[PDB]
């Protein structure tokens, strides 16, 4: 069927523990695709909003292209190694 | 009149190959 | 059962090849039977060999799971963990499926010895599958370099008329470069006690150490890919070494390096390989702009296939060390592109015009379409695979390793278009030369591309074409497996 | 006229003035080929072609600009 | 086999000498000059454009911040 | 329907590729002519749909990319700007097949001329019809490549293989700015779909569009021919009269154009590359008139002519007016390829089949067809008040006023400059051929004939295009306030209006009367007193005569300097970097490091008594002496090998 991310955190964990972090491994790389779904989701408004209101698109889809530039930067897959190997709190 | 294209050296030393003027063949 | 399966029934089918073809070495003076029609019948045994190997990853790959995390196929084999991902099961297949090929285009071009020449490239594709599948450092270097034992041989016996110099050339670029790579793997072993890929994956090292680590493996990846200026070896290798030899060379040893970025460097040397990307980027970039300019004025015509091969494997390594999903997608893909364009670009250049005029001078050919027309049809085709032509694999491998640079390092990753441009020319001025002007006044009229050598060249093209038009055969299968090797921390 | 080797020159596209004595057999069978699947082009292209101007109501576009705001 | 290809010593000679020009290589002014340009030069000059733009340049999304048109027009006479 | 616009001129290509030699030369030519009108009639049938009714197409194949957020799909929109392209493209394609079935009668390879030719115009209707960049690059890539076959067609000519490799290096140098372009496309709006990209921008930074238009700028000049990367275009003229017809007028020359079209959303978002469009158009319409004066090939005369033209439509991109180079855009492919045909139909009907009008003369009356079609072209070349020229050039050229910048005042007078000499090269082009006195031998001119019925039909369909088809037409694209929301026109940049009032009434008759009086005076000179054109006599008359004739050196330039210095850069690296340093630090260098070292070990090994003493006590020294002095051992040690 339909598998589902173990939502599991570094942060909670004993690295020492081998399926556990196998878990917040996978479960970070699960979150990343979801928002690149998302992502493509809000592109897919963007681009039916732009064909139908021909020159309204500049007022009609403000807020669409606003927020598909803020997720861009973002909703793109980052990997497991950069939060698994580094504090930001310290 | 008819002149050389640039980077052809006037003199070569490759052991015993022949030595011989560059003669460009698209003007024979 | 994978790898178990893939060495005892490759043992069985070497013992059985020597002991049927040396039963009768005995001052019997005979006239055997098996040694008849250049000993067909070994020949035929060995290639039914190799097509059974594709057959055992096939069984595999039917199990495989796209949406899973991790090694799967997890197996212990003489005290060895092997496993597969996404990324190793392509490379296994793209290596089991130029065995067949590398046999049938040796099939009649030998002076004698088939049966040697038939074990060893069925010894080199199964070394070669086998180093995708290893799962520890050390299991991989014994891998890596098991191979120059077998190739060592094979372009010494089965050579041109400088193989000694490209023996020598093979034998101590790689092994030299690789012994750097090893006292890497020690210092891995004697500070965590383990090379185990998983193992190494999670420690974090000192700064410094990670630098010495990296230059290490660098220097025996660097080596293999090849890049300059280490990249000598390659051209006189490719001249010299069989037909079979420059396919497995070719299509095959050299996505090894590639292969070695992906478990040495990206997974255990995270932070030290952001600080040597742009180090990686100039060597690459500078390797492809003079390997191109480079082979403009190669008068060989199995080197200049050589020096194309060097182009595109600097845009591997520019895709690979890309930080992002695009970049890595793109390098693995133009990998798999190369491993069949580079092989046809030989069967053409190396196989069918060396069988029939015995010489690789460029200025003997010329005008080749009047009275070859289907060895030009292919020439021609091929040639645009090779510059990266939309519709084939090499483009859709092109453009996304560009892309990715330029997303990585949008200034000096922009250099990386050049491939576009360079490409087509040293590509397009070889195939205008033969396929132009009149037919060569220092050529005999001879037959065309046979039945046979029909057969190589459209199963090399229809890979590279189904991959150019439909990626996503590729791209579902690398998806989860590629997005392993990504670093950063974005707050 | 000249001499264009046609003994063993047999390209895909004919070489040098190529016309087989059974052409007018094999243009029927081209033509009924080409004409059979040219309706094919066009059964295929009125099933799957759309106006992408069409599909969402300029009713449904509001809602989304104000959600997504 | 047939000898199928009219061999030339002249084409002989010359591709000899193109494989070999190695032999005869000199590590003169002319060489040190062109191996300085290619292997020193050049790639400190890409060396210095990658490590001065590492990290400088987020292209991703990038906005638009500043008008393009100007709202008032003043004559030159 | 769509699907049959687009993919039936690709079955036209496969049946005359690989069943050619099955269905013989005559139905194979024919085939691929059926094939190439049923685009045709599909494509005046969504003409219809799209510009007069609001309907859009849009076929979805199947997915190309998708690597994470990057999703490039295999479809194809019809618009009205992708259906506008798609008129004269199909309608010049069939015409010009239509021409090639008798034109290459006498060749013995035209089934392989057929492929080529349907093969071409399926790339062009891929590159105006896919709905991203991607799609757009695969028909821009075929392009070129169907090029670079179609000129080097006859390959046993060493002329033709050299300019078809010329044609296709200068274009792959295009291509690899455009994919630098649709790198930095994917880098900044993570899409190269038409949808996304163009609702983005007005929000996107300036220096992001600034470099993504570049990359299509630079593009846009090697497969339009303007300055820079326009040497291709003479070589060109290698190919068969059939080719430049097509390529030139409908095709190749005017894919950049497109680019440049296409690109308006983001293109109208920064002034700096509209003004590098401006100047480069200006300086190639200028550039390309004054070479075609004295020029003497008639179709390299022609190819100019067709330079010339594309740069009038690159100074409308310029100042933003997208509508007018539009329709410029139509229009021309429409007399400029029945003056490629007609004068094909010159060179076929004269026996000895020259192509220098040095040798031609008094050909009016033998030909006078031929001689209508090219008269009527080149009046509608010369913009003729009335005719369809006219309603598509004049305003281009008045629009450079209308700007009422710098830069619009100077490339007026380019402008203007290059319509004057559009009539005198028009002008000349008609003496020579046909109003000079004969230059030819006798025996031309008594078997000077015209050609069949087959090369007349197409000759005639364009010829009404070039009389009628611009008035009727002008309205849809040159009408204020008509609805073309894919020609993008920001508020700011609208100069229609001024350009249409507030032009002086002498500025508006100017170029007529330059054209119209400075062509008289030639035809007098050449008539009456031609001992002023015997040039040779003047030094400086005949060294300004060499530099145009010779296509402001530009050529030899750049043979003798760029392409010579690119290559010599391969050799240098050749011989002193992989030949060279490579060697002595590689192979060679230690195989005299190691003759040297090994040679020295080789004279240690002997049997005596003495020898192998003074070694042994002297290794006693390392006992007496102190470890610090270990290193200056070890250099004494290598001063002794030497
Ligand atoms: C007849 C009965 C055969 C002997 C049965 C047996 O138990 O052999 C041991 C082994 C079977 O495997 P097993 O021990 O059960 O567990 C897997 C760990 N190897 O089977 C083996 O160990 C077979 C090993 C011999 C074949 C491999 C020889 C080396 C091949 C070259 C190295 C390739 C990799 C580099
Ligand atoms: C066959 C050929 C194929 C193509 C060959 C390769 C061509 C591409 C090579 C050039 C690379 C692409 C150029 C893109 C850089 C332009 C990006 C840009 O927007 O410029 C400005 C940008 C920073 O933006 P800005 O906001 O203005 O800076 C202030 C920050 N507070 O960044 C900057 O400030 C400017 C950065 C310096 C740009 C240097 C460009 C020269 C590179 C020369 C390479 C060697 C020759
Ligand atoms: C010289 C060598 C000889 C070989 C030369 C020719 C090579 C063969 C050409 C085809 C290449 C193979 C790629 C097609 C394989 C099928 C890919 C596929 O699986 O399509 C699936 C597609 C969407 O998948 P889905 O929605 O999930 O439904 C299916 C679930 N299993 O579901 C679909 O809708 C299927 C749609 C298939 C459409 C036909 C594809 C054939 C190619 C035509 C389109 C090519 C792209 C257009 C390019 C035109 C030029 C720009
Ligand atoms: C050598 C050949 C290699 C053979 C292997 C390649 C196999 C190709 C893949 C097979 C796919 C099977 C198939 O055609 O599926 C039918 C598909 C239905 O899928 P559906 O989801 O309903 O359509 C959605 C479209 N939006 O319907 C489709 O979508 C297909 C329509 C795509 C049309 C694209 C046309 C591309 C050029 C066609 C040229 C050849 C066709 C003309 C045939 C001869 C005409 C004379
Ligand atoms: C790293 C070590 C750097 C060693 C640099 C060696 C420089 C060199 O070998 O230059 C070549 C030179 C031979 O001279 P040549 O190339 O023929 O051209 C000169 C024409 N006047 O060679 C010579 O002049 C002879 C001296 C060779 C010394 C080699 C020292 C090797 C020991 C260190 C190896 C590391
Ligand atoms: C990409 C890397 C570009 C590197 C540019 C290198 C420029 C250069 O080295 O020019 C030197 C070359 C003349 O060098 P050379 O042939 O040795 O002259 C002495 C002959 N007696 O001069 C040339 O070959 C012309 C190079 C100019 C084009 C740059
Ligand atoms: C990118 C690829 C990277 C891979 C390349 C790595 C190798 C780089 C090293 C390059 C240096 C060697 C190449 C140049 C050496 C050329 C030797 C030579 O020509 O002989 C010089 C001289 C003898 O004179 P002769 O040769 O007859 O004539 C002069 C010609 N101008 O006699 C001499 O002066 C030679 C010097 C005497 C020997 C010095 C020995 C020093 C110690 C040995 C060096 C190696 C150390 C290895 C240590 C571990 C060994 C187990
Ligand atoms: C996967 C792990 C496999 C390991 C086993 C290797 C094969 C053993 C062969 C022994 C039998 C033999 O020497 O037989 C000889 C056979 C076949 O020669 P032939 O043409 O019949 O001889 C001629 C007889 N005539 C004249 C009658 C026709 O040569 C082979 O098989 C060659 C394979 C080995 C080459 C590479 C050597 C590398 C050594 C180091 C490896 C890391
Ligand atoms: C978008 C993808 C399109 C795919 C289908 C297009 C049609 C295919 C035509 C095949 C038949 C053909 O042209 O090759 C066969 C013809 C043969 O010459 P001939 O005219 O019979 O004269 C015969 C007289 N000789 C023998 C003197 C030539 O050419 C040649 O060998 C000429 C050499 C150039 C090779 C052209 C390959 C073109 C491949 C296109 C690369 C993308
Ligand atoms: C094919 C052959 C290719 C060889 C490899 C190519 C890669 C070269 C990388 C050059 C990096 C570079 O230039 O980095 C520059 C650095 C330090 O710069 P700085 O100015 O001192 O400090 C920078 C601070 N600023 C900008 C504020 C002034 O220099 C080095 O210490 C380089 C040491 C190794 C080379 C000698
Ligand atoms: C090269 C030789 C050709 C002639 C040189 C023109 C000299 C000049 O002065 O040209 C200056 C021009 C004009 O633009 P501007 O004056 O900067 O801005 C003017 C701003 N308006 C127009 C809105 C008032 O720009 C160029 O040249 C364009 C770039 C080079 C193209 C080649
Ligand atoms: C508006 C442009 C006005 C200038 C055109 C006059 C006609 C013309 O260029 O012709 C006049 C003459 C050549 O005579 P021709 O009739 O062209 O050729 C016949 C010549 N023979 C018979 C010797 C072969 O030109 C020239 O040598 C001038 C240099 C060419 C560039 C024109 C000016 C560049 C600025
Ligand atoms: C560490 C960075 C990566 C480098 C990888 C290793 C490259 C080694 C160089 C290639 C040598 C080669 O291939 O040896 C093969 C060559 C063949 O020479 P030939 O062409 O037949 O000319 C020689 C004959 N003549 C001139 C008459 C035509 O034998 C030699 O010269 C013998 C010297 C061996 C020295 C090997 C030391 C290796 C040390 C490696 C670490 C410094």
């Amino acid at each position: 069927d339909h598998v589902r991310s173990p939502n599991v955190s570094f942060d909670d964990i004993d690295y020492n523990n081998s399926q556990d972090l196998h878990n917040a491994q996978e479960s970070l790389l699960r979150e990343q695709w979801i928002r690149v779904s998302a992502l493509k989701v809000c592109r897919k408004a963007l681009e039916s909003c732009y064909k139908t209101s021909g020159p309204n698109h500049y007022e009609d889809c403000r807020e669409i292209a606003e927020k598909y530039l803020n997720m861009l930067p973002d909703h793109r897959i980052q990997g497991f190694l950069g939060y698994q190997k580094n504090d930001p709190s310290k | 009149k008819s002149f050389l294209p640039h980077f052809i050296p006037k003199n070569y030393s490759y052991g015993d190959y022949p030595r011989l003027k560059p003669e460009n063949l698209q003007k024979r | 059962m994978l790898v178990q399966n893939l060495i005892i029934f490759n043992i069985i089918g070497i013992v059985l090849l020597v002991l049927l073809n040396n039963n009768n070495n005995g001052i019997l003076n005979k006239k055997s039977l098996l040694t008849i029609k250049n000993e067909l019948k070994l020949k035929q045994i060995g290639l039914i060999i190799s097509i059974i190997n594709i057959l055992i990853i096939i069984e595999n790959w039917i199990g495989f799971n796209s949406n899973y995390y991790g090694f799967q196929n997890i197996e212990r084999f003489l005290n060895i963990y092997w496993g597969i991902d996404g990324i190793s099961l392509l490379l296994v297949l793209l290596t089991l499926i130029l065995g067949p090929i590398a046999i049938l285009s040796n099939w009649k071009n030998l002076k004698g010895y088939y049966t040697y020449y038939v074990i060893s490239i069925n010894m080199l594709v199964i070394l070669m599958a086998l180093n995708f599948i290893c799962l520890d450092l050390v299991s991989f270097y014994i891998l890596f370099e098991s191979t120059l034992a077998p190739l060592f041989l094979l372009i010494g016996i089965y050579g041109a008329n400088n193989k000694n110099k490209a023996a020598y050339y093979v034998l101590i670029y790689t092994l030299a470069s690789s012994l750097f790579m090893l006292l890497s793997i020690v210092i891995y072993y004697i500070i965590i006690n383990s090379t185990d890929y998983i193992y190494i994956n999670n420690i974090i090292l000192s700064i410094n150490l990670q630098s010495l680590l990296f230059i290490g493996i660098i220097i025996g990846i660097a080596v293999k890919t090849p890049l300059m200026p280490v990249h000598t070896w390659l051209p006189t290798v490719h001249s010299e070494s069989p037909l079979g030899g420059s396919i497995l060379l070719a299509g095959v040893i050299l996505k090894l390096a590639i292969y070695g970025v992906i478990r040495l460097l990206l997974p255990n040397l995270s932070e030290i390989s952001m600080m040597f990307t742009p180090i990686i980027y100039i060597i690459s970039i500078l390797t492809l702009i003079y390997s191109s300019l480079i082979t403009l004025k190669q008068t060989d015509l199995k080197v200049i296939i050589a020096y194309s091969s060097i182009s595109h494997l600097a845009v591997c390594m520019i895709g690979i060390f890309a930080n992002n999903l695009i970049g890595i997608n793109g390098s693995l893909i133009l990998c798999l592109a190369h491993g069949f364009v580079s092989p046809a670009l030989f069967i053409l250049v190396g196989g069918i015009l060396y069988d029939r005029y015995h010489n690789r001078l460029i200025n003997y050919y010329q005008g080749l379409s009047t009275f070859m027309p289907i060895f030009s049809i292919y020439l021609v085709v091929f040639s645009f695979c090779n510059t990266g032509t939309p519709l084939s694999g090499n483009f859709v491998g092109e453009f996304l390793s560009i892309t990715g640079a330029v997303i990585r390092h949008p200034i000096i990753g922009s250099l990386t278009a050049a491939s576009v441009l360079l490409s087509a020319c040293y590509q397009m001025k070889l195939t205008n030369r033969l396929t132009g002007s009149v037919f060569s006044q220092y050529l005999h009229i001879t037959n065309d591309v046979t039945n046979r050598e029909i057969f190589l060249l459209n199963w090399l093209l229809i890979p590279t074409i189904i991959i150019g038009i439909y990626p996503s055969f590729v791209t579902n299968i690398l998806n989860l497996a590629s997005s392993t090797l990504i670093y950063s921390v974005l707050i | 006229h000249h001499i264009h080797t046609p003994s063993y020159i047999k390209p895909p596209t004919g070489g040098w003035n190529f016309t087989p004595a059974n052409w007018k057999q094999n243009t029927v069978l081209v033509l009924v080929g080409f004409t059979a699947c040219c309706v094919g082009l066009y059964k295929l292209g009125e099933a799957g072609s759309y106006n992408p101007k069409l599909k969402y109501k300029e009713e449904e576009l509001s809602r989304w600009n104000q959600s997504a705001k | 086999g047939p000898h199928l290809l009219r061999e030339d010593a002249s084409f002989q000679r010359y591709g000899q000498l193109r494989d070999n020009l190695a032999t005869y290589w000199k590590f003169n002014r002319k060489a040190a000059r062109n191996v300085f340009i290619f292997l020193v030069a050049v790639p400190a000059g890409l060396g210095y454009l990658a490590y001065n733009y590492e990290g400088k340049t987020p292209f991703v999304g990038k906005r638009r911040t500043e008008p393009i048109f100007e709202q008032d027009y003043v004559p030159r006479k | 329907m769509i699907l049959l616009c687009i993919f039936t001129p690709f079955l036209g290509s496969l049946i005359s590729g690989f069943f050619g030699r099955y269905i013989g030369v005559n139905s194979s030519k024919w085939i691929v002519c059926l094939s190439i009108f049923v685009s045709v009639v599909s494509t005046y049938i969504l003409f219809i749909d799209v510009i007069f009714n609001e309907i859009e197409y849009t076929y979805n194949i199947m997915n190309w990319l998708n690597v994470e957020y990057l999703v490039v799909d295999w479809s194809f929109t019809i618009d009205k700007l992708s259906v506008s392209m798609l008129v004269p493209v199909v309608t010049v394609s069939f015409l010009v097949h239509l021409y090639s079935v008798s034109y290459m009668s006498h060749d013995p390879h035209q089934q392989r001329f057929f492929s080529y030719l349907s093969m071409f115009t399926f790339a062009m209707i891929v590159l105006v019809t896919g709905d991203n960049y991607l799609i757009l690059f695969v028909g821009w890539e075929f392009i070129g490549v169907a090029s670079y076959l179609l000129i080097s067609f006859w390959f046993t000519r060493f002329n033709a293989v050299k300019s078809g490799l010329s044609a296709l290096l200068i274009n792959r140098f295009g291509d690899a700015l455009l994919v630098l372009g649709l790198s930095y496309l994917v880098l900044v709006t993570g899409s190269v779909n038409y949808n996304t990209v163009f609702a983005l921008g007005s929000y996107l930074d300036v220096n992001m569009i600034t470099v993504i238009l570049i990359c299509f700028l630079v593009a846009s000049m090697a497969k339009s021919a303007q300055l820079g990367l326009h040497s291709w275009l003479l070589l060109a003229m290698e190919g068969p009269t059939p080719v430049s017809s097509l390529l030139h007028a409908a095709c190749l020359v005017i894919a950049g154009v497109f680019l440049l079209m296409r690109s308006s959303p983001l293109l109208e978002y920064t002034p700096i590359v509209l003004l590098l469009i401006l100047w480069l158009g200006g300086l190639s319409t200028l550039i390309s008139g004054l070479i075609a004066m004295v020029s003497n090939d008639i179709k390299k005369i022609i190819a100019l002519s067709t330079m010339s033209q594309v740069g009038i439509m690159m100074i409308a991109i310029g100042v933003s007016c997208y509508n007018l180079a539009l329709f410029h855009l139509i229009c021309h492919s429409f007399f400029k390829a029945l003056l490629f045909m007609s004068a094909g139909s010159v060179i076929h009907s004269i026996i000895s089949e020259y192509q220098d009008i040095r040798m031609y003369g008094g050909f009016r009356q033998f030909i006078p067809l031929a001689y209508t079609c090219i008269f009527i072209a080149s009046l509608s070349l010369m913009a003729i008040p009335g005719l369809t020229g006219f309603y598509s050039k004049d305003i281009i050229i008045e629009s450079m006023y209308g700007e009422y910048t710098f830069s619009g005042f100077i490339i007026y007078w380019f402008a203007l400059i290059s319509a004057t000499c559009t009539s005198l090269y028009s002008i000349r082009l008609i003496y020579y051929t046909f109003l000079n006195n004969p230059n030819s031998p006798k025996y031309i001119y008594i078997n000077l004939k015209e050609n069949d019925i087959v090369l007349i039909t197409p000759m005639i369909i364009l010829t009404i295009l070039s009389i009628f088809g611009g008035y009727l037409l002008r309205d849809i694209y040159l009408g204020m306030g008509s609805p073309f929301n894919e020609l993008f026109i920001h508020p700011n940049n609208l100069s229609l209006i001024e350009t249409e009032f507030s032009l002086p009434s002498i500025l508006k008759v100017l170029p007529l009367i330059t054209g119209l009086g400075g062509g008289l005076i030639l035809l007098l000179i050449y008539e009456f007193n031609y001992s002023l054109f015997l040039v040779y006599n003047n030094k400086n008359l005949s060294k300004l005569y060499s530099f145009f004739n010779q296509k402001i050196m530009f050529d030899q330039l750049l043979n003798n300097l760029i392409l010579r210095s690119g290559l010599n850069i391969g050799w240098l690296l050749n011989v002193h970097i992989d030949r060279g340093i490579l060697q002595l630090f590689g192979p060679l260098g230690l195989w005299k490091l190691s003759t040297f070292i090994s040679s020295k070990l080789n004279k240690l090994v002997f049997l005596n008594i003495g020898f192998i003493l003074e070694i042994i006590v002297l290794s006693w020294l390392l006992i007496v002496f102190k470890v610090s002095l270990l290193k200056y051992i070890l250099l004494l040690i290598i001063f002794i090998i030497l």
